[PDB]
């Protein structure tokens, strides 16, 4: 517990904004969207298959 | 190079005990007389297993 006060690791989500999707931080609306578009439409399904 | 903190352990014990006990006794006797005005007969016969 003295080491947890001193050395504490990640362990749980703030659940108001956990995480911010990537292509947020984009230069640009076109990229974003098509990093969005091919999130949605292909790489979380896969994802949630695996 | 990128080093997150990872500070972490885990524990696992798994034992199992086991006696098995068989045990046999076995007795036998046999006890025969004879009988006649001029003879008398014994006879004794014991078994024991274990």
């Amino acid at each position: 517990v003295d080491s947890v006060s001193a050395s504490p690791d990640f362990v749980d989500f703030v659940p108001t904004i956990p995480m911010q999707e990537i292509w947020t931080l984009c230069s640009s609306e076109a990229q974003a969207e098509a990093m969005r578009k091919h999130y949605d439409d292909v790489w979380a399904p896969a994802q949630s298959e695996k | 190079v990128d080093v997150q903190q990872n500070d972490s352990a885990t524990y696992t014990n798994v034992s199992g005990n086991t006696i098995s006990e068989y045990q046999r006794s076995l007795a036998t006797s046999v006890a025969i007389e004879g009988r006649y005005n001029f003879f008398s007969g014994s006879l004794s016969t014991d078994f024991d297993s274990n």
